[PDB]
């Protein structure tokens, strides 16, 4: 079991699986760790739990889980025949939701988020500040600080807040610059802050840092209580609209590398965003070939352009995907 | 949508009350009072006062008027050493139509703050003016910000070694305040770009700063290896901050985004909450920036800015704010006898200072015949001599021949020490850390 | 005499074409300058306007000078800076000769460019005729000598003390002093002419063996700047040895080497005795020894009265409140606006400046005596021969000498009243032998040349004049003064240099000026030696010449000039004993 | 009232001090020095102009007395030269008297025969540090001049030369014996070697006359150098302080010094240069610059000569292919008050 790789049948083993019993080889890791947590458009999990494949994937029936397995893996590991049994069921349970742990060959680890967070930390050469998932009886709802723009619509389409909730979780200011710190704990903890510039073609008579250092003063005053292992994340988007020096001061405050999110429909670029965030694989998320030259075409085009300033709301949809495996979902 | 002649003239047929009315720019949302003058005065003139009180032209005399604070024409005061200036609408509307002529008249004009006189009609100067001055300055804000912790204290059996954080310490004053109070320093890092002035850090000090070169080149990793820090001191440029350059540059674009650097590498240097060592940390910048800038700074630092004023301590009109929690950063200034006070002690043979506690140091090329007599404030044996460097860094505290190093120009070391701090402030607010600290 | 049918009669000036030599500049005269015997047919005595020393060239080797640049060369004009240096004096000679008119290395470029470009037209307004002397400078020695006397002394059949190595004058009077062999005297006053000629670049001028700068080689070693001629390379070492010592990089000269013999060419064990021997105790003319006073009683001291002629720094009052002697009054002579506002400045006001000294007459001497102490030191600008526009001690600011001459004698006491009278006169030793004879027989004294070497960290060796007692004795090294750069450097440097003598940055000079103005690291790096750093090797204290402005390059042109603080230290320590001390 | 001093004495019975006699005027400021009596502030004004004025003949300028050069007396014995007026003889010496010393030849005058009285003429004992101190209290700028020796105590005077024969000069003037051994006259042609005690060790002189060459060929040696040895020569040729004897100087130039030499000059010598003047039909042919200590040189001196006059003439000389000349005359005349100083002989007999 230990000495057999499961994602790949490989004889050459280095560490125990992190999701559940069994071997796995180095390619199996490097190819597990390029989709640890890449999620498609569709809101799911583009790759496979176990083998990362996208070629066959198991939606679970679990209105609260996400997580999907392959057609090979269960075959191979499971049992023969389960494949098709799984599919024709209509309300299927996957293996980690429920509590059985021995199911034929397959056996599941308890308390998977531990193991899951050490082989992490272990082996990120590059790696990120990230918190401990939640398990599904233990997760709260999101509190939310927005900056600078109407942000609520887009968590109530990812179900993170319900339509007519009370303002108590989301609390929208353009106008932060007169915050203080008794503002701040009086509105209550927050788990996310979010903010972003306002789209290419606004009137802005302030200086574009505004919306920048202010944020990272909220944040700063944001952070968690230290050794709490509260989920707290952060992430920043801009819309093109700074410059390469503010480029270079915004990713050395946020000690995160400006990873872009361009948006490409019929093989051309009408639009792209930068974002600084330290949400997991989100890394693989950035695009190498984009250069500074058409970037800036394209935005001065915007500039100079008379269509009004639309806010890139799907571009930033893939962003708060992997928040689901954290909070609660409505 | 204001007139201003017609509140004044009203108020002179004894029906409005002076004090009900704000002179600075004749509003009627009267909420406290000119610290200067009897009368009222409103929040927009607070706003505007706090932006050209102590801005100084570079010739050495107010560019705007006391009153107005802003006008295209304003008054030179005839006295030297006071540099206070009025504009014509103040001096024909307040103390009377036909007065400013008249004060053109007399060569040696005396300004209605420097006159013995305090009664000039409408417009009478307070009796306590520096005192009301002060607590304009420092005793009222826009911020309501809790007290800082004070820190207990320590034993002297175990008072550590200091360990600062230095950033843009230009001349290095820093360690130089902290060597000559008695304190001893563990590791001094220091960031700074000007090769003269890491050169003179280098040499005058015996290498005891050890330099990280550019500041944007350092991050919260470096401060973490390289801790745990106790002093952190800031002297952020002021080109682009003080209001008296016409470009404005402000806060947020230009070397202003200096100033939130620090403040990042201020957050990667107080403890997270171990609270466990006093941590004291110290900024300066100029008296003479927006009212935007201003709050955003307290804003930012979380801490009530203080004003201390180099006059009271030195030779210098150095007037600047600090931000921090060194103890009693708001006791008054104490009058050392050790560091010069006057022009005239600390001058050099043969010499006769014509000023006093002189401010203008920039000789703008002998500028002109208005320029001439103030850039030019030492008479050495029947003819006038331009300053000499030696002299300026005599009244900032500075030891002699402090700067020295690096064969620098006369142009040079004029810019290098057109921007440092004074000595004996540093050594003012420094002064409870021995205390706190281990003395050498 | 001298008829030979190919012209060249004495005192016309043209180029010479001799073996090694690539047309350098100079003139034809008799025999009786040059101290040498009859010359013979060919035998053209020529004497080189420019620094090199006497010898003959053959009418082959000579071509008319009218035809100016037909035959000149850009690579020494532009590369070899004593050609200029010659081309300057030449072509001014010539001017004057026709009756036409038109910091040193800088102006000498600059001058330069209207009688290059003169000559570059065709010497127009006077022709190739308007070159004529003014009417007035209208046994045997061949071609060879010097390669003759060699090839006989490596035979044995003369002794090499014999004959000089210098000019191979058969003449011997004296033993030469660095190296082993004779030494004729017009050898002697060459010698004592420009031995200590140090360019601003940092390189001795001449050669060391015969003094005459002609093509010179680089000691490449540090804190070594002798140089040496290639002739004499050529004969005294042998041939090939100057391609050798050329090839490799960092040459050694022979005198700077590890091994006391070169061949033919030996140094001397003993040679800086004999050096300082030669320099004090060769001068042509021999005084009386000075009269010595006898020593006052410790309660009848006086403070000390003390007129100093070309202040500028006010080194000499610093001195004497640095040995603690009291001083009455200080009356000093200046005109340099920063030099008198120092003075002024860093004492107490005790220098009642008199101002300009072309303008004190015996009236102010008389009513601001009696002086017992005079000293001073003649500007050494116009007076060194370093310089390539030397106009003389006659005219220009060398003559300023002579006034101070004056006021010496407006402070000497008459023949009676013996009363302690003391008297002390600094001079650059990089000058004219007639000069300086002529400057040590008006002060009826004879000069002895003080090395800064011995004490203070510099190399400012210079005659001091005067009968202060003891300036025969050796100097002393004190514990507390500096004698290496490296005590004089700021923290965090790293002296290149044992030993300095650049203070001058010459604009960055050449890649050869390069290691030899820079004698510092700082930053691993090469720089500039800082204002401060003068003040400490010359011994000054520290921010000594910190008054008014005075940029860089001001300080180091005041600084120059300026005295060894040690050297004066010891020259007036006897005043201790016979002054007021407290 | 020039003839009625005369009645003054003999009727009103006036002591002469109280009276001037050069002029007779009643106002008087000091006693006249060569005989007992008053003079006035123009007499003496006068006197101190032409107290050692010479005429080209070698005898005074003007009265010894009144200073008027129309009525002179020569004096018969040669080695005297005094010359007096018709009037002070008639008005004080006597009516008529003035005649009969004129008609008969050979005379003594009356500061020569040691007679103290003749009629109201009356001689100051020892009178001739009297004049010395007459000198030293009634002048504005009394610079420097030497006690007179008398006739009988006239050594032979001893001359140093530099770079100029001043021998035909002074036996022209009759100073030197023609053919004498050169131990009273000595000529350095180069002085560059000469050291003070070779300078003592030729002997004591009493003049050091040192002239730079005539313009034209000069010597390759700058013409500073010409001046600087000079002094540095008559600083070494001093007399020893202590015994005052008669030592006087005269550096002369002929125009080959530049302006700023000519203040270098005067700084060193503390004289201003008197300009000698040479005009023949209103041409001025050639001048001189003297700096001399002997007494009457600043007599001569002409206001009228201009630099700008000069320099053209030095251009003029030196364009043109004239010989070196020296100008004998200009100096020849100047060495006359030695006369009263140094021993005279006659080489005309
Ligand atoms: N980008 C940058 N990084 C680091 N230092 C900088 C900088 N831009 C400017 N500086 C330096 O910051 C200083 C601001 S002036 C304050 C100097 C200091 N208070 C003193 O006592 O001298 C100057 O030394 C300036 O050269
Ligand atoms: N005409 C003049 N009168 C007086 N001083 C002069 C002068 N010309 C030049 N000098 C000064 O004479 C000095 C020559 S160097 C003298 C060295 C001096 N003892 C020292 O230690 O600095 C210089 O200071 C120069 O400025
Ligand atoms: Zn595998
Ligand atoms: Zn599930
Ligand atoms: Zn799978
Ligand atoms: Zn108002
Ligand atoms: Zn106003
Ligand atoms: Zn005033
Ligand atoms: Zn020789
Ligand atoms: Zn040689
Ligand atoms: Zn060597
Ligand atoms: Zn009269
Ligand atoms: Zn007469
Ligand atoms: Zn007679």
């Amino acid at each position: 079991i230990e000495d057999i790789c499961i994602c790949c049948g490989s004889l050459q083993v280095h560490t125990q699986h992190p999701l559940f019993e069994g071997g796995i080889c180095a390619p199996c890791k490097d190819k597990f760790l390029d989709a640890l947590f890449l999620y498609d458009d569709d809101g799911y999990q583009s790759y496979c739990s176990i083998c990362c494949s996208g070629e066959t994937l198991l939606i679970c029936g679990n209105p609260d889980c996400t997580r999907c397995y392959c057609f090979e893996c269960v075959d191979s590991l499971v049992g023969p025949g389960t494949s098709g049994k799984v599919h024709a069921m209509s309300n299927w349970v996957c293996y980690l939701c429920l509590p059985s742990s021995r199911s034929g060959l397959l056996q599941r680890r308890r308390k998977w988020r531990s193991q899951l967070k050490a082989f992490y930390d272990r082996e990120s050469e590059n790696p990120l500040e990230m918190f401990e998932t939640v398990p599904v009886w233990r997760r709260q709802p999101v509190r939310v600080l927005s900056l600078f723009e109407d942000i609520k619509k887009e968590l109530t389409s990812l179900g993170f807040l319900e339509s007519g909730s009370d303002p108590g979780q989301l609390k929208h200011v353009v106008d932060v610059t007169d915050t203080v710190r008794k503002d701040v704990e009086e509105w209550g903890p927050f788990d996310l802050v979010y903010g972003a510039t306002p789209p290419l073609g606004h009137t802005c008579d302030r200086p574009p840092s505004w919306y920048l250092f202010q944020f990272h003063r909220l944040l700063q005053y944001a952070r968690p209580k230290p050794g709490s292992p509260r989920p707290f994340f952060w992430m920043f988007v801009d819309n093109l609209v700074l410059n390469k020096e503010d480029l270079d001061v915004a990713s050395r405050f946020l000690e995160m590398e400006p990873v872009t999110i361009p948006d490409v429909h019929g093989g051309s670029l009408q639009n792209a965003v930068r974002v600084w965030s330290n949400i997991p694989a989100i890394r693989s998320r950035h695009w190498a070939l984009v250069s500074e030259e058409e970037l800036s075409l394209l935005a001065q085009n915007k500039q100079s352009s008379k269509l009004a300033a639309k806010w890139p709301t799907k571009l930033v949809k893939n962003c708060f995907l992997p928040l689901r495996e954290y909070f609660k979902y409505f | 949508e204001r007139t201003r002649e017609r509140l004044v003239y009203e108020v002179r047929q004894k029906c409005r009350n002076i004090e009900d009315i704000c002179i600075s720019c004749g509003s009627l949302n009267v909420t406290l009072e000119h610290p200067l003058f009897v009368g009222g005065m409103c929040q927009n003139c607070k706003n505007c006062f706090l932006e050209c009180a102590y801005q100084y032209d570079d010739d050495g005399y107010q560019s705007y008027c006391t009153i107005c604070c802003g006008g295209r024409e304003v008054l030179m005061c005839g006295n030297n050493n006071c540099c206070r200036c009025f504009c014509v609408e103040c001096v024909d509307l307040l103390v009377g139509p036909g007065a400013a002529q008249a004060a053109i008249k007399e060569d040696p004009w005396n300004c209605y703050m420097c006159g013995h006189k305090g009664t000039y009609g409408l417009l009478r100067r307070r009796e306590d003016w520096p005192s009301r001055l002060q607590m304009f300055f420092a005793n009222n804000h826009d911020q309501e910000f809790d007290p800082p912790k004070v820190y207990p204290p320590v034993p002297a059996e175990k008072r550590k070694p200091i360990r600062v954080l230095s950033l843009f310490d230009g001349i290095a004053t820093g360690l130089l305040v902290l060597k000559d109070l008695g304190i001893q320093v563990d590791r001094y890092i220091a960031s700074e770009v000007c090769e003269d002035s890491i050169t003179v850090g280098m040499v005058r000090h015996q290498g005891k700063i050890m330099y990280v070169g550019d500041v944007r080149s350092v991050t919260q990793k470096h401060i973490q290896e390289w801790g745990p820090f106790d002093l952190v001191i800031g002297g952020s440029p002021c080109n682009d901050l003080s209001i008296v350059n016409p470009a404005r540059k402000g806060l947020y674009e230009g070397t202003g985004r200096l100033f939130f650097e620090f403040y990042r590498l201020l957050h990667d240097a107080r403890p997270k909450e171990g609270d466990d060592r006093p941590f004291f940390w110290l900024f300066e910048n100029v008296v003479a920036m927006g009212v935007s800038d201003k709050r955003d700074i307290s804003r930012f630092l979380e801490s009530n800015p203080v004003m201390i004023d180099a006059k009271e301590v030195s030779a210098a009109h150095r007037a600047r704010y600090f931000w921090g929690n060194l103890p009693g950063m708001n006791r008054p200034l104490a009058s050392t006898v050790n560091d010069k006070l006057e022009l005239q002690e600390c001058l050099e043979h043969g010499r006769i200072a014509k000023f006093s506690k002189v401010r203008t140091i920039t000789t703008r090329s002998n500028s002109i015949k208005q320029g001439k007599d103030q850039h030019f404030p030492v008479f050495m044996n029947e003819k006038e001599d331009i300053l000499w460097c030696t002299e300026m860094e005599r009244v900032f505290g500075f030891p002699v021949h402090y700067t020295d190093v690096s064969n620098m120009s006369r142009l040079a070391r004029q810019r290098l020490l057109g921007r440092s701090w004074s000595v004996p402030v540093i050594r003012h607010l420094f002064a409870p850390l021995k205390e706190y600290f281990a003395c050498v």
